[PDB]
RNA sequence: UGUUUUUA
């Protein structure tokens, strides 16, 4: 229950369960599979 | 729930009163086995003997004197008592220690209550409206070195500000590395001839630093801080022999040399009442 | 339908123990020893389960029970560190987990009198005799198959050895809260205590930490018949079971 | 009604009505019945 | 669909070997190592299968390949007698049975020339240099991880070390009948030979008898480029697999 | 039946 009109008044959102480390770990054009030769 | 069943005369080859304690078993022998009994009911749940009730009420664990005074011309603010640090332990006040040490492993969420009370033993015109900062310093975090150091900033450290005379109250989840705290540890940090026995970081709750955030007045005000700990959602394992002899050190099973007998010698022989 | 609960046989690996005067075996906390399950596991390394090469009865060098014997204490797995393949695995691995079948043996005639308390104490943290904050040194807490004789003298950096205070500042009479069995010579010649793995962690270092401690304590003193040798041998036989080792590695060097 | 996000914030659990003294009183391999000879 | 047969990874226990210039692994006699089945078993004792604590790659102290190197010979399981938990089990048990993944390593530039013959010889019974009916002494046939250097001098009671005659009176060129692989520096930097258990008996004493013998023999001599160090390291890495031990017992004492 | 509960 929110006691205020403003969205800024609300509490923190907790956790974004949506992770995707790929955008940082694998920012590659061509797909690279673990096990496959990185370059060929 | 039945406490005592109705039971009449017994002429039987089943002798519930005869056993062998050599087995290490305590046979659940009842009054109904030794006497003629009437039916009675418990009218009792055993609510007060639950470990959450037994271990789960507040107790003083630490008391510390800190002074709000001018910090000019002081080189160590920790040792001048402008701030004091407490390595969090429940093993310093013996009454609570004995209760916890009825068990080997305890897993509980904590609930701390910090009560700061001021005193101006010397000439003072008024009772200053001091605000104490209680700062939780987990291992690795920079322990405060000065009373207004950059550490107190507590950008990531949990910190509480409360008025002296008033109190603070905060919950702390189970912070142990293991699945439970060790009340006893028959081991070492590593295989070393001179390393510490019993003492281990398995029980490093962390540390608590206390300062008065107020600048100085002309008068010295001594603030005695009392930390109270209440265990919640208590789980306990492996019941132990109760502590008999007094303690000597935190985290050690050590007892004094030349300590007094704890078994209460009789007046008269073994036959006396 | 006739038979006996005093006549028992325990076969582990290539080792077999028999007894004809047994008191009902104790299973500490009604929990049999088991391998660590995947839901409690933390270490990702596949555990070495050494089977029958280590899961076997190792008999410990016998003790002499005299009229003036205060008692004896062993630490596990410490006591078995020099025992066959178990000891090797103990030193070659970072992590170890093991239950134990302890079997204590003390036979006498029907003329003998005396009672031993055989008790298993988890996390038997010893007290220093020097008091204060003095530590008990590694060498004294890890004696091996020799164990600690409580009738012996104190040593600098050594533990306190007043059996009355359980070496820890608790009273002897209360040790019965721990999984225990008596060897009452009139009734019993053998105690047996099956110990599961007891720790706050799923697996632990076997070298730096002793999970359980076996104590054999004379309560009722040995009273031998007239003209008899005022001594009885006490033999301790321990078998690891559900033993797991993880993180194989160069052999660990320990003090001494 | 819990006023906080954290489980640690909640009150005590009251009582575990589940007792079993057997694990301490009768930690024996073979079953021992009251009345039966303890050893045979 | 693209990829490579020269790029290989072998993971055994906590050990992993990688190669990027591998020649197709040899599986001696197209037979993978396996545990002994009940229909071939003679010994009634339940075998200890030590799993990943022994079934792992042990790297042997490197050899130096010079222009004048004749070759090197290792005996198994002898070579691994001092290797971790495998060695302990080897000495603590009466009977042992094990297959092996041998991995021989010799890297060089594309300017280097030379060819090693990596060959596994079952029952490599060595010949004495003294001729007649002179026996080869235990100490010389069981060198350990050191192996036998064939470039070395003869020793009294020692084996013959003319690599041309395979130390046994057979010719070098015919060793190719045995499961073998070449390390041809232009093609290959790693040989791999998976050895099953080969014996007339289902299980045998590991101390008195060597089932197989690993020989690494320079055929085409090392020709280094101008100004290079006239040496290459040869590293042998061996992993026991499907290892079984039976008849645990006091540790065996061997000569030396 | 030298039988132990439950209900009028």
């Amino acid at each position: 229950i929110n006691y205020y009109k403003d969205a800024a008044s609300t509490s923190s959102a907790g956790q974004s369960l949506s992770m995707d480390p790929s955008k940082f770990t694998e920012p590659v054009k061509d797909l690279m599979l673990k096990g496959a030769p990185a370059l060929n | 729930t039945v406490a005592s069943i109705s039971s009449g005369p017994k002429h039987t080859q089943k002798v519930p009163i005869l056993t062998a304690n050599e087995t290490g078993a305590t046979m659940p022998v009842l009054p109904s086995d030794s006497i003629e009994t009437r039916t009675t009911y418990m009218h009792f749940n055993g609510s007060e003997t639950d470990v959450e009730c037994f271990l789960g009420r507040a107790a003083c664990v630490h008391v510390t004197e800190i002074q709000n005074k001018d910090a000019t011309g002081i080189d160590n603010h920790r040792e001048a008592k402008l701030f004091n640090d407490w390595k969090i332990n429940l093993s310093s006040l013996v009454q609570l220690r004995k209760k916890l040490e009825l068990f080997t492993y305890v897993r509980f969420d904590s609930e701390y209550t910090i009560l700061a009370t001021a005193s101006q033993p010397d000439s003072a015109n008024y009772s200053s409206n001091l605000v104490v900062q209680a700062m939780y310093v987990p291992p690795g975090a920079p322990n405060p070195k000065e009373w207004d150091d950059y550490t107190w900033q507590s950008a990531s450290n949990p910190s509480v500000f409360f008025k002296v005379g008033d109190t603070s109250r905060f919950s702390v989840p189970y912070v142990g590395l293991a699945s439970a705290y060790n009340c006893f540890y028959d081991g070492y940090s590593h295989d070393d001839a001179e390393t510490q026995y019993g003492i281990t970081v398995l029980n490093h709750m962390g540390s608590m630093a206390f300062r008065i955030v107020n600048e100085h007045d002309e008068h010295k005000t001594l603030v005695k801080i009392r930390v109270y700990h209440r265990a919640k959602h208590v789980e306990a394992w492996i019941p132990r022999a109760p502590r008999a002899l007094p303690y000597t050190s935190i985290g050690r099973t050590n007892y004094p040399k030349n300590t007094e007998p704890v078994i209460k010698k009789r007046k008269g022989d073994i036959k006396s009442y | 339908c006739g038979y006996s609960d005093r006549v028992q046989q325990i076969t582990l690996g290539n080792s077999t123990i028999t007894t004809q005067e047994a008191a009902n075996a104790v299973v500490c906390y009604a929990e049999w020893p088991e391998y660590l399950p995947d839901v409690d596991a933390s270490d990702v390394n596949k555990t070495s389960k050494p089977d029958t090469s280590v899961c076997r009865f190792y008999t410990l060098d016998s003790k002499t029970w005299t009229t003036g014997s205060k008692g004896w204490c062993w630490k596990l797995p410490d006591a078995l560190k020099d025992m066959g393949v178990f000891g090797q695995n103990m030193f070659f691995h970072s992590l170890g987990r093991s239950g134990y079948t302890v079997h204590v043996q003390c036979n006498a005639t029907k003329f003998h009198s005396g009672c031993l308390l055989v008790v298993v104490i988890p996390e038997h943290q010893l007290a220093s005799h020097e008091g204060g904050n003095v530590s008990v040194k590694y060498t004294f807490t890890h004696p091996g198959e020799r164990g600690i004789d409580l009738s012996s003298a104190n040593e600098v950096g050594g533990p306190v050895k007043d059996v009355i205070y359980n070496m820890n500042g608790t009273l002897l009479g209360n040790l019965l809260i721990f999984p225990h069995q008596f060897i009452n010579l009139r009734t019993n010649n053998t105690a047996t205590i099956v110990i599961p793995y007891i720790n706050s962690v799923p697996i632990d270092s076997m070298t730096r930490h002793n999970n359980v401690s076996l104590m054999v304590i004379p309560i009722a003193p040995l009273t031998v018949p007239t003209g008899a040798t005022p001594s009885l041998p006490i033999t301790v036989t321990i078998a690891p079971m559900c033993t797991e080792f993880s993180g194989i590695r160069s052999k660990s060097i320990v003090p001494q």
